[PDB]
C-alpha cells in the first residue's frame, strides 16, 4: 500500500478512538454525578405513585 | 304543622349556600418540589456503536 494511505487511515483510526474514549470518561463522570444528585433520568427508584389516594369527603372530617 | 321526612330523604345528599371564603390550603401543605426534568428530542443513534472495549459496533 501507499504511505498516503497508511497515513490517512492512522489518522481515521486515531480520530475515531480519542473521541470513544472521551465520551467513556464523559459517561464514566456523568453516572457518578447522576448518582449522587439523583436528579437524572439515570438511578430513579421508584416511589408511591399519587393515583391511589381517595380524595372522598370520609366519614370523619378530622383528616 | 311540622311533617315528618319520609324513608330515605334525611339521607339525601343537599347544597348550601354560605358566605364564608374557600379554604385554599386546608392541609397546610408546603411548596411540592420541583419534579424531575422531561425527556425529549429525536433519538439519534449510538455515537460509535457499542464503546464497550474493542466492539466496534
Amino acid at each position: 500500500d501507499a504511505p498516503e494511505k497508511n497515513y490517512e487511515r492512522t489518522m481515521a483510526i486515531l480520530q475515531i478512538e480519542s473521541e470513544k474514549a472521551e465520551l467513556r470518561l464523559k459517561e464514566l463522570e456523568v453516572r457518578r454525578l447522576m448518582r449522587a444528585k439523583g436528579d437524572g433520568p439515570w438511578f430513579q427508584y421508584p416511589t408511591i405513585d399519587k393515583a391511589l389516594i381517595d380524595h372522598s369527603p370520609k366519614a370523619t372530617p378530622d383528616n | 304543622g311540622w311533617v315528618r321526612p319520609d324513608l330515605g330523604e334525611l339521607s339525601k345528599v343537599t347544597k348550601v349556600k354560605t358566605d364564608r371564603p374557600l379554604p385554599e390550603n386546608p392541609y397546610h401543605s408546603r411548596a411540592r418540589p420541583e419534579p424531575n426534568p422531561e425527556v425529549e428530542g429525536d433519538l439519534k443513534p449510538a455515537r460509535h456503536g457499542s464503546r464497550l472495549f474493542f466492539w466496534t459496533m
